């Protein structure tokens, strides 16, 4: 009954100092809150940094610290490093149980960004055999790997049908991630303009198909 | 060498109830309060509720005060969590979690989470329908859809094609995985040469070749 929201994105440069914030619905974070921070580093890995709002857990690199600024709970990290892309949790204490933050995607340019490669299919026709039809979107080699996709039939946003997997790290360290788009072999038939929408660093790349 | 263990993966047909465990070794397993938190993957987390493994004390989520029962077995050094009455919507990963409540107030050690799947389906093959474009470098692309249990490995070329091929996370749709594949060859290669996707799916042991060919 308390609602805990943190920055969605961050991108940072190796040596800056950044600083991610925890903001509670209720009122003023304060030292009653006992403010945690959590990373989650890819392949579920948790470990805590911060703890009771300032209380560095042990074996934490001395570049991070927590505090209260403001009315609010913040984690800066002094001489970001290459290491330190991940997701950032954070957590507040209400008198009987916990309430985590959205997490922050935060991004430490290891290499420039780069834009996506968006690519849409159409639903094959051994698919429309079956009575169905999947739109498939995909979108690889971004950087920062953080995306929004959004899908338009006719013209208009679709907003049921639509699945967007997570930004999954490629080997050279860019990220992909792919979206579908379902449809009935008839859904299909009936409207005729699709188009798979990417956000990405600001630019925008739709790709449109035409049945 | 402070370690919570916990399994990685738990099959659960809906309606039932499973026990997740979480094993804790070097460290006092007294001096410490256990957590247990929910993570959808594309959502945040959501704390379930802990124990005190002193007095077995427990204290929950309101939300999870019906769907998850919290227990310690002090002596083997093991907390466990208890979840009934499983659904699809069920399915996400649980971790366990140490908080130093004594000390200095921080969730310090975590387990690495237990899949649940909750799924009704039994062994089925995936289906490989083929992707190629509507209109230098090609991409092309394979979709394997509605296949359980996982994995399904996705070759090009039998191999012989390595470079440019991204494989995508599957996802759960209906009890039901679905997964596609995408490989980016010269605008010469395509389609005067043939590509050819290769979907093997062990549970099932299926093995179907498929060949992108323009449409």
């Amino acid at each position: 009954q308390a609602v805990v929201t943190q920055e969605s994105a961050l991108t940072t440069s190796p040596g800056e100092t950044v600083t991610l914030t925890c903001r509670s619905s209720t009122g003023a974070v304060t030292t009653s809150n006992y403010a945690n921070w959590v990373q989650e580093k890819p392949d579920h890995l948790f470990t805590g940094l911060i703890g009771g709002t300032n209380n560095r857990a042990p074996g934490v690199p001395a570049r991070f610290s927590g505090s209260l600024i403001g009315d609010k709970a913040a984690l800066t990290i002094t001489g970001a490093q290459t290491e330190d892309e991940a997701i950032y949790f954070c957590a507040l204490w209400y008198s009987n149980h916990w309430v985590f933050g959205g997490g922050t995607k935060l991004t430490v340019l290891g290499q420039p960004k780069s834009s996506p490669s968006v690519t849409l299919f159409p639903p094959s026709s051994e698919e429309l055999e079956t009575n169905k039809a999947t739109l498939v979107c995909t979108i690889t080699d971004f950087y920062p790997g953080v995306v929004t996709v959004d899908w338009k039939v006719d013209g208009t946003p679709v907003t049921q049908g639509m699945e967007t997997t997570q930004p999954s790290k490629q080997s050279n360290n860019k990220y992909m991630a792919s979206s579908y788009l379902t449809l009935t072999a008839r859904a299909w038939e009936r409207h005729s303009s699709y188009s798979c929408q990417v956000t990405h660093e600001g630019h925008t790349v739709e790709k449109s198909l035409s049945r | 060498q402070v370690q919570l263990q916990q399994p990685g993966a738990e099959l659960v047909k809906p309606g039932a109830s499973v026990k997740l465990s979480c094993k804790a070794s070097g460290y006092t397993f007294t001096s410490y309060w256990m957590h247990w938190v929910k993570q959808r993957p594309g959502r945040g987390l959501e704390w379930i509720g802990r124990i005190d493994p002193n007095s077995g004390g427990t204290k929950y989520n309101e939300k999870f005060k019906s769907k998850a029962t919290l227990t310690v077995d002090k002596p083997s050094s093991t907390a466990y969590m208890q979840l009934s009455s499983l659904t699809s919507e069920d399915s996400a990963v649980y971790y366990c979690a140490r908080y130093d409540y004594y000390g200095s107030s921080y969730f310090d050690y975590w387990g690495q989470g237990t899949t649940l799947t909750v799924s009704s389906a039994k062994t089925t093959p995936p289906s490989v329908y083929p992707l190629a474009p509507g209109s230098s470098m090609v991409t092309l692309g394979c979709l394997v859809k509605g296949y359980f249990p996982e994995p399904v490995t996705v070759t090009w070329n039998s191999g012989s094609l390595s470079s440019g091929v991204h494989t995508f996370p599957a996802v759960l749709q209906s009890d039901l995985y679905t997964l596609s594949s995408s490989v980016t060859v010269p605008s010469s290669p395509w389609p005067s040469e043939t590509v050819t996707c290769n979907v093997a799916h062990p549970a099932s042991s299926t093995k179907v070749d498929k060949k992108i060919v323009p449409r």
